[PDB]
RNA sequence: AGGUUUUACAGCGCCCUCCCGCCCCGACUUCGCCGCUUGCUCUCCGGGGCCGCGG
RNA sequence: GCGACAGGGGUGGACUGUCCUCAGUCCGCUGCGCCGCGCCGCCCAGGGCGGGGGACCCACGUUCGGGCGCCCGAGGUCCGCGGCGACGCCGGCCUCCCACCCGACCCGUCUUGAAACACGGACCAAGGAGUCCAACGCGCGCGCGAGUCA
RNA sequence: CUCGCCGAUCAAGCAGUUUUAUCCGGUAAAGCCAAUGACUAGAGGCACCUAUUCUCAAACUUUAAAUGGGUAAGAGGCCCGGCUCGCUGGCGCUGGAGCCGGGCGUGGAAUGCGACGCGCCUAGUGGGCCAUUUUUGGUAAGCAGAACUGGUGCUGCGGGAUGAACCGAACGCCGGGUUAAGGCGCCCGAUGCCGACGCUCAUCAGACCCCAUAAAAGGUGUUGGUUGAUAUAGACAGCCCGAAUCAACUAGCCCUGAAAAUGGAUGGCGCUGGAGCGUCGGGCCCAUACCCGGCCGUCGACGGCAGCUGCAAGCCUCGACGAGUAGGAGGGCCGCCGCGGUGGCGCCGAAGCCCAGGGCGCGGGCCCGGGUGGAGCCGCCG
RNA sequence: GCUUACGGCCAUACCACCCUGGAAAUGCCCGAUCUCAUCUGAACUCGGAAGUAAAGCAGGGUCGGGCCUGGUUAGUACUUGGAUGGGAGACCGCCUGGGAAUACCAGGUGCUGUAAGCUA
């Protein structure tokens, strides 16, 4: 026999979108052809995110997309995001965005188009930019869910700052012995 | 091969000795099995890339 | 009905199963526990430069 | 030590490692009988290590070669001074043998000590081997072969080749 | 079961050497410990204030905080199967500067001068430590040191 | 201890030698007294078993 | 060539000893390293290396490239062949019966340990044990998105 | 999931391992003529006192290992300039720390490896047992309790006759070759070698890890060895004779010591120029182990594809790998009943049942044929 | 080289006895008005300068004790790892590495930083 541990032979990486969506699996059939033959590091990152789940594809608000486009060097590039571009109602101006995403909400689609912008899809992106040139791949706040506020050391340890699971946030709910 | 013979002959000619240079290459062969190995010895056999019985590697000395 | 009291037999094999990882030394170590007189001045050396 | 086959005589010389305090240290010569040179080097670092203060890591072996017999075609009377460790204590012992080569005479000592005294190879320590003349032999088992015009038959020749004919009609003769 | 006292088993480690008792020599008090230097830990039974725990006597950590009489050290202590960085407060009478990194700093300063010397001269001196190589081939002369015959000695009781 | 005392009616050692006085056999796998090996050992160089799946 | 030392003379002096203006101690060749030269030594052209004054070997001969073949060459083919072919003289090897060689203790369960002189089981058929509701957590699919669910 | 995938094009970092460098300790040993405590004997100086002496410590130690523990081996570095502060203060640098800019790869020990990187959810378990070494209580225990590591529990295989743990070695299905431990009189594969040397006779011989018992004490059984004493100025033995002899001790094999109950156990037969003991040589025998090749599957790829295929949820290429209870997960063109779709079958014979019939799948199972039966049944996507 | 002040390492510096030394300095020494001080001007504090080496101090001496260093003890004791090694057992031998301690023997005995002054 051979002295080797088979504990971590399997690499747990999603190699196929767990969704049975038809249009999403067609984009996978498109970017798998580019991840093999285009020889561009952009298509290899879009292919991963087409597999990822909804929690690994968080929304991207307009304000969080506008600020990343106003950085120096993003003059006439595209804002690629594998997910939904939600609207940020507490922002006012839209500076002529050129985005490309799977879904765009009805208000975000209106504010981008009314400002003269352009909204694309991942099939049009692979048509005009097969190498992925002139793109700015963005993402949303993956650690922005309420679920991550409960993850930590423990609610009852020093320097925890972890949100405990309670039925209702009140006075008689876990504030007596250990919180003072 | 002929140089080490030359150095050994000129040392015996004068009654002296010529100690050859210690070897710089070694061929290690694992002979024992893989069950019942000490953790300090098992770690070395993994660094020598000798994980199964009857396999050989070259080791710089 | 006595039992076995204490043992550390299989513990060393369980420790090195997932390895004994040293603490991750990160750049820019924390500043908790430092002298409060020293930290109060250091925060005054950052809001004036 | 295993004492496999014929024990060949090796002349192993060695010395301490030269330093700045003791440059060119003294050289020590040894008379080692071992089956191969790998064991002969280890036997050198066993006796020299207990006679002088020098280990294998503190010194080096300068020469280790075979010592052939000068007269392999002449019967000689050898005398071997040894000391073996029995189950009780260590005992000095002087045994006389008779062979053509000193490599085979010491080999007979390891076979004799193991047969008569049950001594293994690691307990025996050969100290002196000397070609003794036929006048200074103390053992009567060798002195009987010191008779010129020696004469003796080979009585009761036991049948070997007992399996070449395994079945036959003739019983073997033992008088020749 | 043993007692969980803080000084159980410290009969010999916190003791002082033979004929080395008395007051602490005043050189250990005038040593400057900056923030980020490697210091050793060696408790002393003379100063019962701020003495380290027996699980740190002989360990080594780096300084992260300096106070009037003591020094905050970051020591890595393995508890069961995990190594944890412990922030302890030990007075300067139980610690001393670790010379484990002084051999590295002296080696760097010698490397920074060997490359600037080879650059302005045009050589290829290698700046890298190497293990003890096998001994080269050398001649052993027997002009005045003839090989002396050794042999085992007889057994005497 | 051969010949009647040391070579004699056999031989066995050890020294100075006459250049190693001089030639011939090289661990004998090259004529079966004893070791280590290629410095890539050479052979349509022999014989036996096993199976050639795929495309 | 020069450095580490070995042995004595002349001058001054400090000290020591119950031999006392007598004794003694002390202060002011050989070894290694380093080079340079000469000579000699390494199947002998030194068979350690590089250059100069009869046959075997040269991926040297004037720069490559192009057609036809062979094959110790990207894992086998025969452009070799024989006897039988009428339900019988051929074929099935798994299943049926039987024989022999090797192996082979009875399952379930509790247990550190069960073939156990530990328990349950004579045999066969049918039935026979992780469910549904409320609520919670995490992962995933979907819809919309600072909204969402009527 | 975040990356590295492209190897030191790159920064790397990591390690049940060494090397270099620097610290930690008070165990083994040693010591007590050194301290504390215990302890024997004389001697000198007028019970003490001094210098010696014998013997010890786990809760004593001057000294002090081996093994071992921590840390350091670079860009998060090194060096230089400027600035900030309410802290510090003879000394706008007096310290200190922060901030900003610039200069400088010969990544500045060996070996190995994709990072056992960052999280989330989480079952089972919480009676363990055994061995080498260390070690406590006990006369001892197949006893009780600890330490390091391995094994086992969860594990089959070759060897030890037999076997939980011993030795060798860990396991997909096979052909060939070769070994480990152990063996080669016959059972029983292999010495059916003209194997080498010596020891040994047993009226209870002996026959090899764990291991299945044997001691003190003895022998003029026999074979070696050590140290001495006598002897042609003639010993020893014998009632003069003329060449060796005697004593002590030691170590091998054998023997005495050695007595239990159903008949019996080197495994059995049996073996004595051996089939015994000791030291060794050559050859040979086979494990699911090693090597070469075929096949299945899993895993990985810094992978290959928009005459034949392309059911891309498909096909093709390469390399490594395969034990497993408790438990977890995936796959199922495995099986049963019912529903919405869909594609059928049936009195020219449905379901069920039976079979020494023909076959498929690793398997769960399935298809076909024959017989029986007499009215319903099934495939695929959900 | 020496004498002082403050030290660093803390016996190579300590301990017993003997000998020698005062240029500066140091010490002893001479007084109790003030400051202070105790049973007591011994000490402590204060004022002072007749004497100059008895002691402190410094430098030497001792087949000195101690301490320090080296040799040796010894590759001994012990120990890492290994074996289907020996042995009834206790225990022992060997292979692979590391490797002490007393006794005994020999040598040595303070080094040095900052500041001030003197050439006995
Ligand atoms: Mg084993
Ligand atoms: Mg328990
Ligand atoms: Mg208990
Ligand atoms: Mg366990
Ligand atoms: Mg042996
Ligand atoms: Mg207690
Ligand atoms: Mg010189
Ligand atoms: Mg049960
Ligand atoms: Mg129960
Ligand atoms: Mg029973
Ligand atoms: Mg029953
Ligand atoms: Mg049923
Ligand atoms: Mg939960
Ligand atoms: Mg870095
Ligand atoms: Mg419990
Ligand atoms: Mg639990
Ligand atoms: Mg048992
Ligand atoms: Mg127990
Ligand atoms: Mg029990
Ligand atoms: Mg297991
Ligand atoms: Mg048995
Ligand atoms: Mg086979
Ligand atoms: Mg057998
Ligand atoms: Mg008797
Ligand atoms: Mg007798
Ligand atoms: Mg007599
Ligand atoms: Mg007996
Ligand atoms: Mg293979
Ligand atoms: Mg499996
Ligand atoms: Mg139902
Ligand atoms: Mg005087
Ligand atoms: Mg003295
Ligand atoms: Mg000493």
């Amino acid at each position: 026999g051979v002295d080797i541990r088979h504990n971590k032979d399997r690499k747990v990486h999603r190699k196929e979108p767990k969704s049975q969506d038809i249009y999403l699996r067609l984009l996978v059939k498109l970017y798998r052809f580019l991840s093999r033959r285009s020889d561009a590091p952009f298509n290899k990152v879009i292919l991963r995110r087409l597999f990822m789940s909804k929690t690994n594809r968080p929304p991207l608000a307009l304000s969080r997309l506008i600020r990343k486009m106003k950085l120096p060097g993003r003059e006439n590039l595209t804002a690629v995001v594998v997910g939904t571009i939600t609207d940020d109602v507490r922002i006012q101006n839209i500076p002529k965005l050129k985005v490309c995403a799977l879904k765009v909400t009805d208000r975000a689609r209106s504010r981008i188009l009314k400002a003269g912008g352009q909204i694309m899809t991942f099939d049009q992106l692979a048509l005009t930019s097969p190498r992925g040139r002139g793109t700015v791949l963005l993402s949303g706040p993956r650690k922005g869910r309420q679920v991550y506020r409960h993850f930590g050391k423990a609610p009852g340890t020093p320097h925890s700052h972890t949100k405990p699971y309670v039925r209702s946030k009140g006075r008689k709910f876990e504030r007596a012995r250990g919180r003072r | 091969y002929r140089r080490e013979i030359r150095m050994s002959r000129m040392a015996r000619k004068a009654g002296n000795y010529y100690v050859p240079a210690e070897p710089k290459l070694a061929f290690v062969i694992r002979i024992r099995g893989i069950n019942g190995v000490s953790p300090k010895v098992r770690k070395v056999l993994q660094l020598l890339r000798l994980r199964q019985i009857f396999n050989g590697v070259f080791v710089k000395l | 009905a006595k039992s076995k009291n204490h043992t550390t037999h299989n513990q060393s094999r369980k420790w090195h199963r997932n390895g004994i990882k040293k603490p991750r030394s990160q750049r820019y170590e924390s500043l908790k526990g430092v002298d409060p007189k020293f930290l109060r001045n250091m925060r005054f050396a950052k809001k004036h430069n | 030590m295993k004492a496999s086959g014929t024990l060949r005589e090796y002349k192993v010389v060695g010395r301490l490692l030269p330093s700045v305090k003791n440059p060119a240290p003294p050289l020590y010569r040894m008379r080692i009988f071992a089956p191969n040179h790998v064991v002969a080097k280890s036997r050198f670092w066993y006796f020299v290590s207990q006679l002088r203060k020098m280990k294998k890591a503190s010194g080096e072996i300068v020469y280790c070669g075979l010592v052939f017999e000068k007269s392999p075609l002449k019967v000689k009377n050898f005398g071997i001074w040894l000391r073996y460790d029995s189950r009780s204590g260590t005992h000095n012992m002087y045994r006389e043998y008779r062979d053509l080569t000193t490599s085979g005479a010491v080999t007979q000592c390891y076979r004799d000590m193991g047969a008569r005294h049950r001594a293994r190879a690691h307990a025996i320590q050969i100290m002196k081997v000397q070609v003794i003349a036929a006048n200074k032999c103390r053992r009567p088992a060798i002195k009987q072969f010191h008779d010129s015009k020696i004469k003796f038959p080979l009585p009761h020749r036991v049948l070997r080749r007992q399996h070449k004919p395994r079945f036959t009609t003739k019983r073997p003769n033992t008088f020749f | 079961t043993n007692t969980r006292g803080k000084r159980r088993g410290t009969r010999y480690m916190f003791a002082r050497p033979f004929r080395k008792h008395g007051p602490i020599p005043l050189s250990t008090y005038m040593r400057i410990y900056k923030k980020g230097d490697i210091v050793d830990i060696k408790g002393t039974g003379t100063i019962q204030k701020g003495m380290p725990h027996k699980c740190y006597h002989g360990k080594t950590g780096r300084v992260y905080n300096v106070t009037q009489h003591a020094v905050g050290i970051i020591v890595n202590k393995q508890v069961k199967g995990k190594i944890l960085a412990k922030r302890i407060n030990v007075r300067i009478e139980h610690i001393k500067h670790s010379k484990s990194r002084d051999s590295f700093l002296q080696r760097v300063k010698e490397n920074e001068k060997k490359k600037v010397e080879a650059k302005k001269e045009g050589t290829w001196i290698e700046l890298k430590r190497q293990p003890a190589a096998p001994r080269p081939a050398h001649f052993v002369s027997t002009k005045n040191n003839k090989p002396q015959l050794l042999e085992p000695i007889p057994y005497e009781f």
